[PDB]
DNA sequence: GCTCTAGCACCGCTTAAACGCACGTACGCGCTGTCCCCCGCGTTTTAACCGCCAAGGGGATTACTCCCTAGTCTCCAGGCACG
């Protein structure tokens, strides 16, 4: 009997079949991007709630990443970013 | 003594303010005689919207200046850079008729 | 008597987990409350990432004309690029080792 | 009514402003009579396409959305009227 | 008991119609039959060409310190970028102009 | 009033506010855009037309305008363009 | 088992007799008039969908492709083209 | 009990197919639908201008003292004639090569 | 199997028969670089897009049908091949 | 002293016979692996008749052979008898790739 | 899924193509003179632009009613495969 511990793969290995479908995995590479998105997220996580204190407002919307993402991300990094999330919320406000 | 620029200054002048301008170099009310003229050469009592006066403006001007830009590639291909008939003729030749 | 299941990532057109994002902000205890925006904002930022990445690793990989990627074209695809070097310059990778890097002085001549 | 010499009438320092916008600096004294032949030639290879369509359309008027039909034709397709 | 009318461009993601590209593929008269991914793929190349032009229409309106996008702008835009070049290279914008290309012999020295 | 003229309108002004809030558009700049959707629609219907003919088929589904704009838009547009289609279609048979 | 291949064989052939009895014909002259054939009958089969099109006419008329006529084929030979096709109309529709 | 089977080519007088080109344009897909005056116009058009063609080939073959046609001869037709050029000046021919066109200054003395 | 530099296999003779052809005199030694430079991108244009033709059709062997298509794409078209 | 023209006189020869002939100018063996060679740089396993090597053949001289009418012709423009580079890709840019 | 056929693979002579060197002649082009020709600017004219007003030709729309045209069943006959 084995308890299972979660992971980022099938994402992982969606979008580079997305972006490279004929590039290969290896599984020390996987972990990297594993800690990558763990690392990046968490970032994310702590400073929108930092924010959340600050301005004393008991909830984090997308507003709140949106400052965030200028916060931490850097520019048209950022700026990108704010597009891709923005296109994302309007589809997901029109479903 | 008057001030007089150096020629070819005044030519750069008018290059770079052309350039940077966007409106039409032709006087509007000729071209339109013009292109009734040529109209009635091939078919008698024609009328010309003035929108289509001005297509038919934008349309021949970009010719013209795309002709121009191959003949000003002509000119600086043959070492000079006065623009000649042999340059347009050239262009012309090159573009395929 | 129920609506089919859609996903929230189909939703958004997005391919990373709108849920499982949504649950980890909940169980990270960061608010107490969290906009519905938040999560998908954040997933959609990750894939703009991980996609930006992957191009990058996977061009390396086809540089060193090896089929799978591996933890150098990782460490190559970071150090090569300016704005992720500010986003991770505090990042230990794993088997990436350095990128290339000799300085002027240390070439003869 | 009939109009014989309006070629003239595309002055030669309006040339001189469309050989600006074409990057021309020195501009040599035969070169205008020549593109206004040139110009004339367009108009006829222009016109007659688009007078052909007009006769087409069972039409007295020339319009401007025949002008884009016969510059696309010639591949010299022309933004801003059609639609 | 019919179901809501939602649109197909969401459907897509997009905002270009695949209901008028569709339609203009079927009365434009190029096939007797058209697959359902043709007004879709269509459509988003154009929304990706749309977007990608009024970038730079944007940019070079804010380069010129201006607000409102001007087909100056535009033909700037256009002959800024190689593959837009050699993808209208027989197009010509009306009241565009040129961009500034001045061959450098006939510039003074 | 008059018989409705179609065009590519309120299309291409929210294209433009997802892509730049605050600016604007000119008339004589969207009759450019609308000319625009209207030459690339042709190339793209036409050869799409003749990949029909050419391989005796009668259908025309999304294969034949990937191979279309592999075809006329060249190189990095290509592949963009690949790209987001691919997403537009994984987003539409997901409904 | 092989399948038959649809060329304008014998067609090119007796027009040839018809303007020159005494002479021969090679088979690298005849797909030399089999793709001029087919380039020119889509020539002008793009040009006549293109004109009814532009003028929202739904068929194909004798009069729109004597239009296309004075468009492609340029100067004499258009009105050669044109005395021949009035006349051949005259003849086909007396027939 | 039927009437007796007429070529409609002949019917118009002409060799060209009445039937095949009506048949091909309705195969095309240049409309939905073909007036009747239009494939025999369409096989006149042809008609003539292979006509011609075979005419200037059958005077080529003559010239060359040949009785059968050669691409040779297709080509020296075709490019000795103005507006078979202005027809024809983007299209490449097969084993025809060029037409005789020496120039003024690439002749000597 | 792979092959690396076979773009010399179009000999510098060949090129010099070639513009005889195309009635050049004479043909500097620095010109057979540029010729086959541009003999290279105008076959790559054609080759892309008669390998994507193929690659629509689901075949492995190109047909001169495909090349023919690919020169009516690209503007050069072929007389002589089933097009 | 041996047999010798004049520089050109051959030349005229070869151009007289060339624009005469009808025949194919290239090798085909080095030309058919030129294909192949392409062909595997952008898809493996790619195979052709000898007809598609004919016709991207025909294509080549005819594609070449043009190329160099338009550069002659910039040739006689720039009032020389040798070509050189940049009268090619100044036809190309003329041509409007 | 089958099949069958020309491309792929491999094999063996044959000098034509290539190629390379060497003599030779022509080729491009810079300097510089020389001649010439069109731009810059000033002045003068004049209709272009503006702006303002009358009038009607036909572009466009709606309706009507009829010309026509693909489709299909069927039949037969000339073009294609084959020699």
């Amino acid at each position: 009997k084995r308890s299972r511990k979660e992971s980022y793969s099938v994402y992982v290995y969606k979008v580079l079949k997305q972006v490279h479908p004929d590039t290969g995995i290896s599984s020390k590479a996987m972990g990297i991007m594993n800690s990558f998105v763990n690392d990046i997220f968490e970032r994310i996580a702590g400073e929108a709630s930092r924010l959340a204190h600050y301005n004393k407002r008991s909830t984090i919307t997308s507003r709140e990443i949106q400052t965030a993402v200028r916060l931490l991300l850097p520019g048209e990094l950022a700026k990108h970013a704010v597009s891709e999330g923005t296109k994302a919320v309007t589809k997901y406000t029109s479903a | 003594k008057p001030h007089r620029y150096r020629p070819g200054t005044v030519a750069l002048r008018e290059i770079r303010r052309y350039q940077k301008s966007t409106e039409l170099l032709i006087r509007k009310l000729p071209f339109q005689r013009l292109v009734r003229e040529i109209a009635q050469d091939f078919k008698t009592d024609l009328r010309f919207q003035s929108s289509a006066v001005m297509a038919l403006q934008e349309a021949s001007e970009a010719y013209l200046v795309g002709l121009f830009e191959d003949t000003n590639l002509a000119a600086i291909h043959a070492k000079r850079v006065t623009i000649m008939p042999k340059d347009i003729q050239l262009a012309r030749r090159i573009r395929g008729e | 008597a129920r609506a089919k299941a859609k996903t929230r990532s189909s939703r958004a057109g997005l391919q990373f987990p709108v849920g499982r994002v949504h649950r980890l902000l909940r169980k990270g205890n960061y608010s107490e409350r969290v906009g519905a925006g938040a999560p998908v904002y954040l997933a959609a930022v990750l894939e703009y990432l991980t996609a930006e990445i992957l191009e990058l690793a996977g061009n390396a990989a086809r540089d060193n004309k090896k089929t799978r990627i591996i933890p150098r074209h990782l460490q190559l695809a970071i150090r090569n690029d300016e704005e992720l070097n500010k986003l991770l310059g505090r990042v230990t990778i794993a088997q990436g080792g350095v990128l290339p890097n000799i300085q002027a002085v240390l070439l003869p001549k | 009514k009939v109009l014989r010499d309006n070629i003239q009438g595309i002055t030669k320092p309006a040339i001189r402003r469309l050989a600006r916008r074409g990057g021309v600096k020195r501009i040599s004294g035969l070169i205008y009579e020549e593109t206004r032949g040139v110009l004339k030639v367009f108009l006829e290879n222009v016109i007659r396409d688009a007078v052909t369509y007009t006769e087409h359309a069972k039409r007295k008027t020339v319009t401007a959305m025949d002008v884009v039909y016969a510059l696309k034709r010639q591949g010299r397709t022309l933004y801003g009227f059609g639609g």
